RNA sequence: AGGAUAGUGGCCUACCAUGGUUUCAACGGGUAACGGGGAAUAAGGGUUCGAUUCCGGAGAGGGAGCCUGAGAAACGGCUACCACAUCCAAGGAAGGCAGCAGGCGCGCAAAUUACCCAAUCCCGACACGGGGAGGUAGUGACAAUAAAUAACGAUACAGGGCCCUUUUGGGUCUUGUAAUUGGAAUGAGUACAAUGUAAAUACCUUAACGAGGAACAAUUGGAGGGCAAGUCUGGUGCCAGCAGCCGCGGUAAUUCCAGCUCCAAAAGCGUAUAUUAAAGUUGUUGCAGUUAAAAAGCUCGUAGUUGAACCUUGGGCUUGGCUGG
């Protein structure tokens, strides 16, 4: 079509943004960045639709042009910057630190974290290979390139990023029993431990995950993010709900008792 | 089939119909009021002739 | 065995046989052959404008005896000539030669109605003014 | 009635982070006076036909019309 | 362009236009509830016709089915909430037994007349349309406003109405002011 | 094997084989054919539609060829030809609304040459500029929602309802009639004003004004049947006309033209065309083929469709989760 698209129709935007139909014709098209278009959250949506700090798109640009917003310890002024899973957003004017972790309803939760926890992040290792001059490197889920990794680190593992120097503190090998959050599919946001990894050469490997309520679901390996060395030991603070999916009848019962 | 004929008699009956003006009668009620009028007329003051019920009885 | 195949793998025979036999439905033939597009004087439209050629009058069919007062109209869109009935007592006097009339069908969907022979259309408007408005003296003909 | 309200820490802060039309409502600013959109667009397209300075363009156009 | 805005029809007409049994039943039913026209009767029948369709689908499912339990209880609860269904008939078999007069009982027009605030049902509609009746602290001028059970006790004259402690109306002010 | 491409590849070339598709419908023709998400109708099964708010594709009068660039065979870029077509001082020059608005033509068929970047977003060197993208208003009975056009009294007069009662005569409370009588209530409209908005309009609130024939006056179709509602009155007299169909009209026409009355739906109602259900009149569910339409004159026969029965059963032992009670 003669070139890249630059617009995003409101109806064609990712559904987890929870945008309303009648507010306009278009939706924010996320810029190119560390995270994929379909799996990101532009900062305009976060500052106006989620926190409701800004009343409109003019105000979110005013906020970011005064150098308030930092992503992963660096000031960002791109209103459509594609923030994604495990990214850290810092607003030192409000003294708030957020981490983008999926909640069990499939959306990006407003998950506040402590300043101590905001000093690092986790990244899923996509590939390990040798660069020029024979230097090995690791590519994380947010496009980071870390040189000289621990030689035991392989793909589908999770590394702990120092997030100020970009180095690896330590890692978690992908194996049975590791704590996992699902980052894709209809089981998105659920948290459990690996029960069984089912291999399919030439196809898609499937992972069996057990919920804290001993509910079992299956999802693709590309949607699996290792977040802990074992059950009940996540390396980052989980959002409210701890990633356990309840049925609608259970949710109705819980809501009745709460109110 | 054969098609032809004199056109001189077009509008014959309507032209020679004697013009009669409408008597300036009371307006009928509109909307909910008209439904109220019809309901009573058919279920409150019934005008049946011992099983012979007519909406528009001609004078006879 | 009811004279038609019943096997679970005989869907092609069933599909082709039904497809062949819907051609016996004349309603179906006209939709796919496009006969309204090709043969109908209106070309498939509901209405069509035209110019009045002459006032003539059509004798009714038996056992009725009357002069159905019609006009000869040449359609603007394709130049075809059709006969159109002029409804109501005396509305032929509202229609003159070389007037622009809006036509519509008689409602029998391509067949003649009643005792009127060979007429499938009726006059709706003349000179851009409704014939009913002229008949009830709601409007006057612009002339 | 229901509405929305903002309170700034100072008038200076308010004048910086406010839309122009609200300051005009409160009398804190003057409505900017500009030509209509038709005039601005027509003038922009008229200037598109001139390469270089306007002074050079009108002097050269003037030279052609020896009148 | 902008996303389309959804809309739908809220009634359906009978298949046979002329039927003395249905015409007499409708007029008898319109006269009892002071309805403006037959469309207000078609509207109740339309939404009741689709209530039955929803109930039939759940009734074909096995008992203790998750969808039947969740949506069936919610539909019953909603019907109990507006006072159409009695508290002792929450079985989804009495839902099929509902009748249009059950729905017309819960209209604002019916409740104003039945609470004694009006002389007749036709006085109720004009009182509603003329901004005299308030539910809670909110003026409601829609006769078809369906009264909830918890809103039933809060139907009274508007606080700014001549009949409910407000000032005298336009007509009285012109007479007593001369 | 090479060339070319960003790259695979008969994509192209050289040399060489004779292959490739097809009754499981190739190839060709038609399409009043852009595909899909979806729309109408729908017991089920279905039938019809999808130019059009989103996604993908294609095009910028018709072809073809290119420059720049990461990206275009781009057309609000160029080059050339064809068809249209503009100015000219006659030497020459300049074009592309299937962008917005608007005009002509075409037609049964579709709105303003309006305001603005305030919202939604996009572009740029960018906190600032630009955006007929977009938003706002205008026209707008395309469709959709809610919903006025009156309500209540008082008397009169009648009937029922009761009661004082045998009826009689009354007291008296529920309806119906009132050119038979009132005082209340309100928004349509208008309006200070505030709100609304970029600025307005409108909406929403709200002073003052704003309803008796409350002329602030509801219409569209019908009244033989189908199909609800006239054997009323006048006119015409196989004429005029009505009539989807059956039929009506020749001097009291239940059908025409009118008046009265009545019926149906109502801010909507009628007509034309298409389509769906009704249609078990396309039938897989689920039609018919002696005589209503319909078994090839008779056998053979390829593809197609369809094809007898049969191979670990029974028994025993423990065994969990649930469902009466
Ligand atoms: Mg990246
Ligand atoms: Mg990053
Ligand atoms: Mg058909
Ligand atoms: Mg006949
Ligand atoms: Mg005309
Ligand atoms: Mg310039
Ligand atoms: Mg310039
Ligand atoms: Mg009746
Ligand atoms: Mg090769
Ligand atoms: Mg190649
Ligand atoms: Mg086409
Ligand atoms: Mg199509
Ligand atoms: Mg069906
Ligand atoms: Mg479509
Ligand atoms: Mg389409
Ligand atoms: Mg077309
Ligand atoms: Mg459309
Ligand atoms: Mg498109
Ligand atoms: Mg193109
Ligand atoms: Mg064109
Ligand atoms: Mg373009
Ligand atoms: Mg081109
Ligand atoms: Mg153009
Ligand atoms: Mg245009
Ligand atoms: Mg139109
Ligand atoms: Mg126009
Ligand atoms: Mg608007
Ligand atoms: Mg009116
Ligand atoms: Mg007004
Ligand atoms: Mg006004
Ligand atoms: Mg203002
Ligand atoms: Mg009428
Ligand atoms: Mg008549
Ligand atoms: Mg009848
Ligand atoms: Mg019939
Ligand atoms: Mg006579
Ligand atoms: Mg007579
Ligand atoms: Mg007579
Ligand atoms: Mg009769
Ligand atoms: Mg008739
Ligand atoms: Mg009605
Ligand atoms: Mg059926
Ligand atoms: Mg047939
Ligand atoms: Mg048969
Ligand atoms: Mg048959
Ligand atoms: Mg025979
Ligand atoms: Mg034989
Ligand atoms: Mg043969
Ligand atoms: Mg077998």
């Amino acid at each position: 079509a003669r070139g890249p698209k630059k617009h995003l129709k409101r109806l064609a935007a990712p559904s987890h943004w929870m945008l309303d139909k009648l507010s306009g014709t278009y939706a924010p098209r996320p810029s190119a960045g560390p995270h994929k278009l379909r799996e990101s959250l532009p900062l305009v949506v976060f500052l106006r639709n989620r926190l409701k700090y800004a009343l409109n798109g003019r105000e979110v640009k005013a906020i970011m042009m005064q150098q308030h917003v930092q992503v992963d310890g660096k000031v960002r002024t791109d209103t459509t910057y594609p923030a994604g899973f495990m990214d850290v957003i810092t607003l030192e004017a409000t003294n708030e630190h957020f981490r983008l972790v999926y909640d069990v309803k499939g959306k990006f939760a407003v998950h506040r974290i402590s300043a101590e926890e905001a000093a690092y992040k986790l990244g899923k290792v996509k590939k390990v290979q040798l660069g020029k001059k024979g230097v090995p490197y690791v590519v994380t889920h947010d496009g980071r390139t870390i040189r000289y990794p621990d030689p035991l680190i392989r793909a589908n593992d999770t590394v702990k990023i120092d997030l100020a120097t970009g180095k690896i503190d330590d890692f978690i090998k992908f194996d049975t029993g590791r704590l996992v959050m699902v980052t894709g599919g209809r089981n998105l946001g659920r948290v459990g431990v690996i029960v069984h990894r089912e291999k399919h050469e030439g196809g898609f490997d499937l992972v069996h995950i057990k919920d804290a309520l001993e509910n079992t679901f299956v999802t693709r390996l590309s949607n699996v993010f290792v977040i802990g060395t074992e059950a009940g030991k996540p390396w980052v603070s989980l959002p409210k709900g701890k990633g356990i999916k309840l049925s609608i009848s259970e949710e109705r019962d819980r809501r009745r008792a709460q109110q | 089939g054969k098609v032809h004929g004199s056109l001189a008699r077009a509008g014959k009956v309507k032209s020679q119909t004697p013009k009669v003006e409408k008597q300036e009668k009371p307006k009928k009620p509109q909307g909910r009021a008209y439904m109220r009028l019809l309901y009573t007329r058919r279920f409150v003051n019934v005008t049946l002739t011992n099983g012979k019920r007519k909406m528009n009885p001609s004078p006879a | 065995g009811k004279g038609k195949p019943r096997g679970l793998n005989s869907a092609r025979k069933l599909r082709v046989h039904r497809r062949n036999n819907r051609w016996a439905d004349q309603a179906y033939k006209a939709r796919l052959l496009g006969t309204a597009f090709k043969s109908s004087p209106f070309g498939g439209s509901s209405h069509a404008k035209g110019i009045v050629l002459e006032k003539i009058g059509i004798e009714s069919k038996q056992p009725n005896s009357a002069i159905r007062k019609c006009v000869r109209v040449q359609l603007i869109k394709n130049g075809k000539k059709v006969t159109a009935f002029v409804p109501n007592d005396g509305c032929l006097n509202f229609v003159d030669e070389n007037d622009e009339v809006l036509l519509a069908g008689f409602g029998r969907r391509g067949k003649a109605k009643g005792d009127i022979p060979g007429v499938r259309f009726k006059v709706v408007k003349v000179s851009g003014v409704s014939l009913l408005a002229l008949w009830k003296e709601k409007k006057e003909k612009p002339r | 009635s229901t509405g929305f309200g903002l309170i700034y820490q100072s008038v200076a802060d308010a004048k910086r982070f406010e839309p122009a039309y609200r300051l005009v409502r409160y009398g804190l600013a003057e409505k900017v006076e500009k030509a209509s959109r038709q005039q601005r667009k027509q003038k922009k397209n008229r200037d598109k036909k001139i390469f270089g300075t306007q002074r050079r363009a009108q002097k050269r156009a003037a030279r052609r019309n020896a009148d | 362009p902008r996303a389309p805005r959804t809309y739908s029809k809220t009634y359906s007409v009978p298949k046979r236009p002329y039927e003395s049994a249905r015409l007499d039943a409708e007029l008898k039913l319109a006269g009892e509830y002071g309805l403006k026209n037959k469309r207000e009767i078609y509207r109740i029948g339309f939404q009741l016709s689709k209530i039955r369709r929803a109930a039939r689908d759940l009734l074909t499912r096995d008992e203790k089915d998750p969808k039947r339990l969740f949506e069936g209880n919610a539909l019953i609860r909603r019907l109990v909430r507006i006072g159409v269904l009695s508290e002792d008939k929450m079985k989804l078999d009495y839902v099929l037994a509902l009748k249009p007069e059950d729905f017309l009982e819960r209209r604002l027009q019916t409740q104003v007349f039945k609470l004694g605030l009006a002389r007749s049902i036709h006085h109720a509609r004009v009182l509603i349309t003329q901004r005299h009746i308030a539910v809670g602290k909110q003026i409601v001028n829609i006769p078809s406003f369906t009264v909830r059970l918890d809103s039933q006790k809060h139907i009274d004259f508007a606080h700014n109405s001549p009949y409910g402690g407000g000032r005298a109306g336009r007509v009285k002010r012109k007479n007593q002011g001369k």
